[PDB]
């Protein structure tokens, strides 16, 4: 993703 | 009217009522030759070459349909 | 002959059929639904808006509007859809063939009849029309010529005294308590037990709880003590999803607001004191016949025990030498339609119709001239 | 005199203190944390569960539960821990000494007050108790006797019209839009820009992004066009770990759902139309005083521009000869507590308390008898 | 007619073919391999990097990257190689000839569609394009118009409720449990029995152990006791080199983390409670139809016994008068592609395509305008 | 709540 | 209505 998770 | 019938044969839970609704939505005011019978929602009228003809929607879909399962 | 249509727009229900029938062909809620969510599938056969039993069936997707409230039509483009559905889909008859009869609550705005007339002649092209006071028709239904009529549907309640077919306009009482305000009260009171109802699609659930569970106490404060002390009175109902709710002393509190409009913050007196005051405005030669012929009419009078409660609480007001009788036939939810069905079949009536030839000359204001 | 406690359980925040103070001694989130991982070290001084500022401090290790949602207490064993923490640790006072005053949203379930009462007398052994409608207290705070009050915290929003200290119960509107549903919407919309938030310990991050960055557009569709055309509106925030996020046209879309509950799929009208409809249910002699005294209350009304947006969009509905005033004091997040602090200090009130001697005779149902 | 391509990028697998076919022409893993060792021979015809079935075949020499993780494309230069391989080598068709249809998990970042669109028009020069929500296509495949769909592939899981082709966006649940996190858990748990797997080229072995051996317990703690007490449950597998491994009570522990994400340290509830909570967010009129039409979709739902476990553990939550049905067709791994294959063949759809003439005017942001 | 909603 | 009540 961009914040919470790694993608 | 044929194309929306073939498109209705394979759409899920298709029925002669919702086919007729697609007919009305697509043609009713947009075309000079297609008309709705005043007292019904289950028929339509085509101004053919020789005459106006009223076709009733009940049981086109079951007549329209072929699929032969090739394993048979 | 071409028989005339009888179409009791009421509110909340539409009742329609042919004159000379003994019950209507068509009874469906006068409700228009429009879809509020995003439609995602393609080729679905999306439809602009739904009328009646469709909008009831699909109600979870829709926002439901009643176009009539307090017997006033508030949205004509909905209402005309409801009439269009009534004639063409539900009765399956072209209205251009034969006359139409329409019903209205008394003392409501003058322009409502003019608009009804204008729509009936201009768009629906009816050959002739009439509008008739509902409470007058309830007497035709109950087989009487002298009466006082408590007519109470959705939307509106009114009393009309009639003596030997002379109506007494100065004594006509109108009240805006109705099934819809008992329903909105039942919504605001069921919340006490934690159940909650915030949307129209579940306002239509509360409207059916009210119909099955509710009943009227023969005396209020002792049953309030009883059902506060013994749970034996309480009854339970399955919501659509399968949750069970339970309703106790509440299920008699909402219909009892007909007798205490203070519960919803209205000033005015209940149906009993408005009935009595309407009789008191009548002149004294007729009061004995009015006291004998009290006629219940319309659906909000269907609650069990409303007859005995009325007879009790009017007998508490009437002079004790008089005799008080409440006439509550079991058909009474339909009696306005049955009365219009017989009225429209009378050969004497055929002169009364407003014909199109008259309307084209005088304009829509002709109603005030030829109707009541 | 023994001063009484004022404890505004609210939702999301607990506000507590002594009557006659001008601001609360205790403001902490009404949140209970339990540890979810395996504790590995030995001798650590492990503790079963954390309340308030502890559960906020350690939140990365915890699962955070709110025991109150939509102004209903849903877990009593949490809630009683929160009260226990309030009296004994945060105020450091034994509640057996002196009375306590409690606040509740209107029209919520009847059993919630009975349980609150039963816990206050049985476990906390308070000598006397009362429960007071929040929106009534917001008038005591704003120094008025005639008002209509839009009181909107976490959990619940409601309008209560009050004219010269007579409340108008038939006109009380309650709505379940609140800071928590703006927060869950801000979570589901921030995902558009790739940021993601899936856990309570970061729901508590989104709740603070909402507080600092968000603001309400005076007109929505022009700012939507602006911030789609110019990036000049967007602002950035540092997450706890040091990641920078950036938020643009979004930061006005979440608070604007107060005016368009369709964005989260509710039917009902926004706070402006519910305020206006609540005024319309009031009788016409008082509407001018209600229109003048519109009082904002509670924290969810803190968004910049919500005052001017309300005054605009109510003026769009009111008759143009009327005058519309929105009263938005800067304290307003605390006004329910300030009002309860003055209420509990009135010498006239000392009769009003539910004393234990009354409760022991009548049982917990006494609340419905002696409260509103 | 020119039939359109259907290309369900998914994650981990690419499924592609022509609209109107009943199964895809091309099913290969969405994996890019680069060689890590020094190539020593000369004249071998070395090639920079391998896509799909090649990287699977040669995997012992390669480092394998998935360009898509959690339904987000994280490396565009890999992904464009995968599309290039799909069109030119595997289908052997020039995409400039006829339209293309693409599928995406709901609620994922807004920029992913813009990049997909920009690449499809700019490099591949497709005449028209569309992107479709996977869970919507699973209904087209299963022949329904009212459903709630648990669609769970590699990368992402989501629930979408659809009633008569109206989706209920407020009720859409997304969860990041997936086949890849069951795989990484199966790696971290197999270590209990001493076996070890540390590289991608053997992560691809664990991924196939998971597929053959694993199954879901109808009740967890009794099978945990059984297979701790009787060895009768354990089964054995030949690694590529000929080593035999043996797996016992473990082989049901990894797929059961779908129902207890605590095993991998997530807060959130399993697929059953997210399904039920998604139904609860829906309005109460439709819940019976949602409870009847639960549709399984995507490969991670293939574990034996996941249907019966879902029906059990939802029936444990649903009201006991309801009826709960889990629809798990054997094709279901392909149902998103089959649904897109029929969708793209509908004559009604031909208007829906984003044509290049539209894109050149509006820019890549047109997707948000003209798509769902 | 007990019915209409989750509380 | 038009003045007194809302219809
Ligand atoms: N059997 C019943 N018992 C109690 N209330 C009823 C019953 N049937 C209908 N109602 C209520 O009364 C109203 C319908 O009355 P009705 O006579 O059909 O109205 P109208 O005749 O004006 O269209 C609605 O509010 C409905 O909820
Ligand atoms: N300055 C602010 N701006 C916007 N939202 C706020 C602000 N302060 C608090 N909130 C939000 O409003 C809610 C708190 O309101 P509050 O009035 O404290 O609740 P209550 O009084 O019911 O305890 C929370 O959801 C919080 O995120
Ligand atoms: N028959 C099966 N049984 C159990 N797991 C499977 C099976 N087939 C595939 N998987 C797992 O599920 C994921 C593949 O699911 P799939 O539906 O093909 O993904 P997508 O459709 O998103 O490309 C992989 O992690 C794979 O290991
Ligand atoms: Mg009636
Ligand atoms: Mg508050
Ligand atoms: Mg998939």
């Amino acid at each position: 993703w961009x914040a919470x998770c790694p993608a | 009217v044929l194309d929306l019938l073939d498109e209705e044969c394979k759409m899920p839970k298709g029925s002669d009522d919702t086919w007729a609704q697609k007919l009305y939505n697509t043609h009713l005011n947009k075309c000079a030759l297609f008309e709705k019978p005043r007292l019904s929602n289950k028929a339509f009228i085509i101004k053919h070459f020789a005459d106006k003809v009223e076709y009733q929607c009940e049981g086109f879909l079951e007549k329209n349909k072929d699929t032969v399962y090739e394993e048979q | 002959e071409t028989t005339a249509l009888v179409c009791d727009n009421g509110s909340g229900l539409v009742k329609a059929g042919f004159a000379g029938d003994d019950a209507p062909r068509a009874v469906f809620p006068s409700i228009v639904g429009r879809p509020r969510h995003q439609g995602v599938m393609v080729g679905m056969g999306q439809k602009d808006s739904y009328v009646g039993d469709e909008a009831q069936s699909k109600r979870g997707i829709l926002t439901l509007k009643y176009p009539i409230e307090h017997g006033i039509i508030t949205n004509w483009d909905d209402m005309e859809k409801i009439w269009h559905h009534t004639f063409y889909n539900e009765l399956r008859v072209a209205p251009e063939e034969h006359p139409t009869l329409l019903t209205e609550a008394p003392l409501n705005p003058k322009a409502n009849r003019e608009k009804m007339t204008q729509i009936m002649f201009e768009t629906f092209n009816v050959p002739a029309m009439y509008v008739a006071i509902q409470a007058v028709l309830s007497l035709y239904a109950s087989g009487r010529t002298t009466g006082i009529v408590l007519d109470s549907g959705d939307g509106v309640t009114h009393n009309v005294p009639i003596y030997e077919g002379y109506a007494l306009p100065h004594a006509i009482m109108r009240l805006d308590l109705a099934g819809r305000d008992l329903t909105d009260y039942l919504m605001k009171i069921l919340t006490e037990r934690g159940y909650s109802f915030v949307t129209t699609a579940e306002r239509e659930i509360v409207r059916d709880i009210k119909e099955k569970l509710c009943y009227v106490a023969l005396d209020f404060e002792n049953e309030m003590a009883t059902a506060a002390s013994s749970s034996s009175l309480e009854k339970s109902y399955e919501l659509p999803d399968g949750q069970v709710i339970t309703i106790g002393n509440e299920r008699f509190r909402c219909p009892e607001t007909l007798f205490q409009p203070s519960f919803i913050g209205m000033e005015s007196a209940g149906i009993h004191e408005t009935t009595y005051n309407s009789i008191m405005k009548c002149d004294i030669d007729i009061r004995k016949d009015l006291y004998a012929n009290n006629v219940m009419s319309g659906g909000t009078t269907m609650y069990p025990g409303i007859a005995d409660r009325m007879q009790k609480e009017i007998t508490a007001l009437a002079p004790s030498t008089m005799k008080i009788k409440i006439i509550a036939p079991p058909e009474r939810k339909y009696s306005v339609w049955i009365g219009g069905s017989i009225l429209a079949s009378l050969s004497t009536f055929q002169q009364m119709w407003i014909t199109k030839q008259e309307y084209d000359e005088a304009g829509p204001s002709i109603v005030h001239r030829k109707c009541f």
